[PDB]
């Protein structure tokens, strides 16, 4: 049964990690990019985890498929569209999607990624294609969709462009800047290229979220809020290791993008503990339920709601209010945030 | 200024083969073979490019700029089925799904700072049929006004009659300027 069969809101999901096996498989054959399988279904297994491995083995899954997609215009605009559909197939009524535009380009890229040759597709045009792939999904599948452009932790060089793209494509669906990749790289959060980008984000009105606290000290979180000035937090588990900061964060109403099924599988949550979330629920904190990389997790957004309802006795009353929260914390103009809430309040049945 | 063109990839389109006999001087019959997709077989695939003939080099290979199909078209087989220039810097394209009851029009503008073609999705125009296929044999061609902000096009009305409809580049509906039993 559809664990929570009402409208939902999703804020933390990577395009990178929400692709269709079938369409990876298609571009593999078309481009002659070698692939570790031939069934669509056999492939979801080789790419997917069900044993909760670790962040090295997780990032290794990207290498199986990404060479087939990146640098290929036809493919990008597609997955962006196909993505919106899979969101509509879950409860979702509004999504924010993140990806790194550099990770999909093959021309004009600092270290040209995925060991692919030069080089026709510039990152500026990847972003452009994506928008259009999403616009065409929003229209067709009937879920409002905005995008978040990722900076990459190990690449402060890029992060300047990222914010600049965020700026020019603010009309075409990009609403925020993220920073993913690797927390545990020493003093990443302070790299001049990164922080100056986030400075320009604040300066230019570009909203801000940061991957932090997932597998990394509470201090990574501190850095993100303080110098980076993040409005929202990706994952953010191990912020419960500093009760001062944690309680001042609840005070200042910080939003926590939570990825339950993700945590289990990344190993960022050791299963002996209560999940970082049950506490968040009990502390009445501002948080949302997300899926992260549903392709690699072999998951739908229902998997993350199934988990919290079963494993940790989440009620529909809770599910309702965290989605209200997600909507409140969303990076929409004031404007549409009002009507997103309206849609939500009406569906549920509370005062609007 | 610009030369647009289509590119067709027939790699996996099967071949029809038949004998050709020629003048009786030809001792062994020639086998003609032709990429030709019979019903339900593998079709060609298409791509679309525009090149600027004014900035041609003779020291550099020409930059051809691709305009991808709409995403709705990309999820399966499709066709490029009409191209019609609208202004000096605006080009309109019509795509059609292999199941020929759904088609999409793109309207693309030259982008000075990028040097590629922007196809505003806001400017798309979906066209479809529930009772059959789109167009008499294909989607009809648009005729634009001089400034290229609006165009006329023959589309079937709801009584089922083909009449001239009047479109605004970004407004999603159109106005019939003729009706009747003809
Ligand atoms: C017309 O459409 C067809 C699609 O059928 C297409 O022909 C295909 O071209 C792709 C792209 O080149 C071919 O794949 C290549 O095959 C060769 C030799 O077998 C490979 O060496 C190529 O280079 C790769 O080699 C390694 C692969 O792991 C790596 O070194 C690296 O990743 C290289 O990319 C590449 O695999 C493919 O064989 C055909 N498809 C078939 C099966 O017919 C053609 O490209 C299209 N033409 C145009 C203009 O679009
Ligand atoms: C034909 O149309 C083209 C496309 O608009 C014109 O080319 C532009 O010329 C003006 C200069 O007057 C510039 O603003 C643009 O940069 C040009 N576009 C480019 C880069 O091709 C042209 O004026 C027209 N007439 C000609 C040259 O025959
Ligand atoms: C242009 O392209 C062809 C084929 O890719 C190549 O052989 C030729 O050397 C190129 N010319 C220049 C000027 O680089
Ligand atoms: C197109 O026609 C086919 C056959 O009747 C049918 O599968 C489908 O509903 C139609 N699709 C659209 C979008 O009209
Ligand atoms: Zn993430």
């Amino acid at each position: 049964t559809p664990a929570f069969d009402k409208p939902k809101v999703e804020l933390h999901v990577h395009l990178d990690g929400a692709i269709k096996p079938e369409t990876i498989l298609y571009y593999g054959k078309r481009r002659g990019i070698a692939l570790p399988a031939d069934t669509p279904e056999e492939l979801l297994n080789i790419i997917g985890m069900d044993k909760p491995l670790t962040l090295p083995d997780f990032l290794a899954k990207f290498d199986y498929y990404m060479p087939a997609i990146a640098g290929c215009r036809d493919a990008i605009k597609r997955i962006a569209y196909e993505f919106v559909e899979m969101k509509a197939k879950d409860g979702v009524v509004y999504v924010e999607v993140r990806y790194s535009p550099h990770l999909l380009a093959n021309s004009k890229v600092e270290p040209i990624p995925w060991n692919q040759a030069e080089g026709d597709l510039t990152p500026d045009e990847v972003v452009s294609l994506v928008n259009q792939g999403l616009q065409e999904g929003e229209r067709d599948f009937g879920v409002k969709v905005r995008s978040i452009l990722c900076c990459m932790r190990h690449q402060p060089s890029w992060s300047s462009e990222v914010v600049e793209l965020c700026k020019k494509y603010r009309e075409q669906t990009v609403v925020a800047i993220d920073l993913a990749g690797d927390e545990t790289i020493e003093g990443s959060s302070l790299f001049p290229g990164h922080v100056q980008a986030y400075a320009e984000a604040v300066k230019s009105g570009v909203h801000r979220t940061v991957h932090a606290g997932e597998v990394g000290s509470a201090n990574v979180v501190k850095e993100a809020v303080d110098t980076l000035k993040t409005e929202r937090l990706g994952h953010g588990y191990h912020t419960l290791e500093d009760t001062t900061l944690y309680n001042r964060l609840r005070q200042e109403n910080m939003h926590f993008e939570i990825c339950p099924w993700s945590s289990y599988l990344t190993g960022a949550w050791k299963p002996d503990t209560e999940h970082a979330v049950i506490r968040f629920k009990n502390d009445q904190v501002n948080y949302s339920l997300n899926t992260d990389d549903p392709l690699i997790f072999k998951s739908t957004l229902d998997t993350d709601y199934q988990m919290t309802k079963k494993d940790m006795g989440f009620t529909e009353e809770e599910f309702k209010r965290l989605n209200i929260n997600a909507a409140k914390s969303s990076f929409l103009p004031e404007d549409e945030k009002k009507e997103l809430l309206d849609l939500l309040y009406k569906a549920y049945r509370m005062p609007s | 200024t610009f030369l647009a063109y289509a590119q067709f990839n027939d790699t996996e389109v099967p071949l029809i083969e038949y004998s050709f006999y020629s003048d009786e001087s030809l001792q062994y019959p020639k086998t003609v073979r032709v990429p030709y997709p019979k019903a339900g077989a593998v079709n060609p695939t298409v791509k679309f490019f525009v090149v600027n003939t004014d900035s041609l080099s003779s020291v550099t290979n020409a930059t051809s700029i691709q305009i991808t199909a709409p995403a709705s078209m990309l999820i399966g087989d499709h066709y490029l089925c009409d191209v019609t220039w609208a202004t000096q810097e605006r080009i309109s394209l019509q795509w059609l799904r292999r199941i020929q009851n759904y088609s999409v029009m793109d309207i693309c503008d030259y982008d000075e700072s990028s040097g590629r073609w922007n196809c505003l999705v806001a400017r798309q125009h979906i066209e479809m049929s529930t009772t059959g296929w789109v167009g008499r044999f294909r989607p009809s061609e648009p005729h634009f006004t001089l400034d290229g902000n609006s165009f006329y096009k023959i589309i079937s009305n709801e009584e089922g009659y083909r009449h001239i409809c009047y479109f605004q580049i970004d407004k999603k509906d159109c106005t019939f300027i003729t009706k009747g039993t003809w």
